[PDB]
């Protein structure tokens, strides 16, 4: 190729490969913040699920108007982890009608909506954005726990799937189950609870949906910033690469130029 | 049932208010870190 | 006369038997605020259950005082 | 005996631990956990949290609200949205909250308007007895 | 005569008794009032329970009431 | 005489009847405190039921009150 | 007669013993209500324990009328 | 004077009304200490109503007192 | 003679004491089964505390009836 | 000599109002009981409760008794 | 003699004032019940409350049947 060609070539290359090492740097600031972030919410989401672990809370069959729950940030450099959750989803959000079983869904995060939005337009009932370009906190829990609860589609089983972050290596897309308070009100699991009313366990729902909400942003968050630091750091080795295939190029280019303009030299010398 | 269930709160919208207060109670030191994780960044999209 | 001497007896002590009642009715109107308070909505058929329970219970403390008054004035 | 979960979004008081008494503010009332309490769901309010840790040892935390949850095996989970040492809580800025919570609470022009009002006066409430 | 001065007595004493079904009754419709206002669904049953006991506390109030008659009329 | 006698003892016997309304009394105003302790923002419909009970108490006590104050001085 | 007079007088005052029966079967079955209400995916242990506390205070409440028989027609 | 045994009687009859009264305030603060269990923060209230329940019911039994001195002394 | 007279009705009037066993037995057994809906896995203390309260209740039950019948027989 | 076989009926009759006493002491302590059960650290106040109750019952109970003591060694 | 017959009546009309205790204790051993079925770790002292109200109960029990037996021959 023309000498200046590469020439550009090189210098957007470049510019591409400081631009990805800053956002991996930046990105694994965020992730060891999130780390320690996740350590107490660990500890605070596994006990909001306590109860639904020490009482065998099952399914009723019967109760068909499901509703899926779908967490993810809006920015998208981070890659696999959305494609994870959104294929999980559509999975399972395709079964569900395999029963006759109806199915809503929630989107939180612009990527989930962007994902699914071609073949499952109809089904959303809400969805939030601006997720992920901060911390998440526990008031967006409630805020999302309010706008599912407002929003008047009591849903009879309900599921949320998020990326469980296993470690720095590697997440795990995972689907944890969200029993409404009829499920709850009518198992023979829960005979022994005490001075529990029928407005108790709705306040006690109406809470625990925020938590397993609240729990499975931050799983979200932490695998997401994990994830965004290996693909920035692949871009990088790639940009690496192909910097040095392109400089060896430009090299070999720049002898050949100098080359003809020696011959050129001569040959007019001669002919002068 | 409560007088914030009969007025149709939930108990999110109560713990809402009741976090906010006991918050808002700060001694002023703490309460610049307890604003933040605390917020609530989401804006919804309506379908 | 003994005779209306233990008129006057018998229904004096026949009439002691409208304590119970007494004492129903208030027992009933007291579950009736507990009841109300701990599921105020409700409170319609809340009265429906005091209103009988109420009638019920003064209706068989009636039952003796109209036998101390079947004493004191007829036989 | 008895094993305690206490915890917040922020941060993690106990953590599978192992006291003598939790003494918890909820809805329906106040009541006190000992190792072979009986199973509750209770829902939190605001109020004060009363540890006896298995010595003779005492702390208290003040919880906005959250989720107790006594299960058959001594196994006690209290979750709070947000549960403050009592120290850091200034009295004086509760008592000026609650005068004009107090205050605004005559403008009740919408049933929920008067609800949300009538919930701050009552945490604030909590919150001046707890510091008195 | 002496027994048409004692009848009165044993039955204005003996009708006494039926304030001990009066109590009865009441506590009956009181916790039927608190328990359904627990468990509002239940509400059938929880109405069947109350008659029954209704039924058997009124028993013993007209087990009183017969004993004061018999005393004041039969024998 | 026994006809005086009698009425002095029948009379303090029908006044008795009063031990069922205080007996009442006390449990409505118990149940009301309790009610009022689970659930202090209805105490004005609570205390409206506590005076509705007391009354519907003290009037059936007044029955016996009636019967005492009829044998005292009528017949 | 005076004894026939005072038999009389026993009987229907030992007669009045049976209010206790009439409370105490009330209180069973209130709290067999309350008792339901409460955990009604039982009914079977607690129906079996109302009737056996109602067969008790009737028992008690015969035992009263028993006596007052006894004082009668003896 | 058989109308002075007729009023020890009747006076002897008539003072059995505090039974009432007494199992009322039995009631009443009993009440008061399960419902004072419940709220602490309702102490003030809770004791006002105690208060007031005793005195009614202290009242239904005072009555009887009064009857059984007047019967006595007139 | 008027002594057995007033036998019959002091022994009569003493029978009334077993109205307080009929309503204790109704309210031990009225709680027993509430706190057995409450708490079904201590079933067996519950009942072991529930027989304790009905001898109890009895014992005053047949503190009455015995004084009756001494008064018959004494 | 009358009066010396009417004061001993007015006093066996008097000691009658010693089971309304004996009622509320059991109601009294059987609720501290509960309260206690309930919220085992204010021990301290609950039993401050209940011993003021059961003062005030077992007044009424040593007022029965009071008279019944008038009546037989003070007329 | 009505001496030989005041004596037992007013004997028998005193040993009543045990049902009272009866129900008392009814009422504290229903309340031990509840109280245990809640806090199972509390047994060793609400059993302590129990006797305590137990023994208060049956006090005052004890002092309407020494009444009772003061009056019957003691006298």
């Amino acid at each position: 190729a023309t000498l200046k060609d590469i020439t550009r070539r090189l210098k957007s290359i470049k510019n591409i490969q400081k631009i990805t090492k800053s956002m991996k740097m930046v990105a694994a600031a965020k992730y060891a913040r999130a780390e320690r972030e996740l350590k107490p919410a660990r500890v605070y989401g596994v006990g909001s699920l306590a109860l639904y672990e020490k009482a065998d809370i099952k399914t009723p069959e019967d109760k068909k108007k499901h509703l899926i729950i779908g967490v993810s940030s809006d920015r998208g450099l981070c890659g696999a982890i959305h494609s994870s959750v959104a294929k999980q989803m559509k999975s399972e959000a395709a079964n569900l009608a395999a029963a006759g079983k109806e199915v809503k869904i929630i989107g939180v995060g612009d990527k989930i909506r962007s994902i699914l939005h071609r073949t499952h337009s109809d089904q959303f009932l809400v969805t939030f954005k601006e997720v992920g370009r901060r911390p998440p906190t526990f008031g967006d829990a409630s805020v999302i726990a309010l706008e599912l609860l407002n929003s008047g589609y009591e849903f009879d089983e309900g599921s949320i799937i998020f990326n469980r972050f296993r470690s720095v290596i590697s997440y795990k897309t995972e689907e944890k189950p969200i029993f409404s308070l009829d499920t709850i009100s009518s198992a023979e699991s829960m005979s022994i609870y005490d001075d529990i009313d029928a407005d108790v366990l709705r306040n006690y729902q109406e809470y625990s949906l925020a938590n397993i909400i609240y729990y499975s942003l931050k799983e979200s968050t932490t695998s997401e910033q994990s994830a965004r630091m290996t693909a920035m750091d692949n871009a990088s080795k790639n940009a690496s690469e192909m910097i040095d295939k392109l400089t060896l190029t430009f090299n070999r280019t720049r002898q050949a130029v100098i080359t003809k303009e020696l011959i050129e030299i001569i040959s007019g010398a001669a002919a002068l | 049932v409560a007088y914030w269930r009969q007025a149709g709160l939930s108990y999110i919208r109560y713990s809402q208010i009741c976090a906010k207060a006991v918050r808002d109670a700060l001694k002023t030191e703490f309460k610049a870190n307890a604003m933040k994780t605390s917020g609530s960044t989401i804006k919804i999209v309506k379908v | 006369d003994i005779d209306t001497a233990a008129k006057f007896i018998g229904a004096g002590a026949a009439t002691v038997g409208v304590a119970g009642s007494g004492a129903g009715i208030g027992t009933v109107f007291g579950s009736l605020i507990i009841g109300y308070a701990r599921n105020p909505s409700l409170k319609q058929q809340l009265f429906s259950y005091a209103i009988l329970g109420f009638a019920l219970s003064e209706a068989m403390g009636l039952f003796c005082l109209m036998v101390a008054f079947l004493i004191l004035f007829a036989m | 005996q008895m094993s305690f979960t206490f915890a917040s979004p922020t941060q993690v008081f106990f953590n599978s631990a192992n006291v003598r008494q939790v003494d918890v503010p909820t809805q329906t009332g106040a009541f006190g956990i000992l190792a072979a309490h009986v199973p509750t769901l209770q829902v939190l309010r605001p109020g004060l949290v009363v540890v006896h840790a298995e010595d003779g040892t005492t702390s208290k935390y003040f919880v906005s609200s959250g989720s107790v949850t006594v299960n058959a095996d001594s196994s006690v989970q209290l979750l709070a949205e947000e549960a403050v040492t009592l120290d850091m809580l200034d009295l004086g800025a509760a008592k000026a909250n609650l005068e004009k919570a107090q205050s605004e609470l005559l403008g009740a022009a919408d049933e929920a308007t008067r609800a949300e009002i009538q919930i701050r006066i009552e945490a604030n409430e909590a919150l001046v007895k707890a510091l008195e």
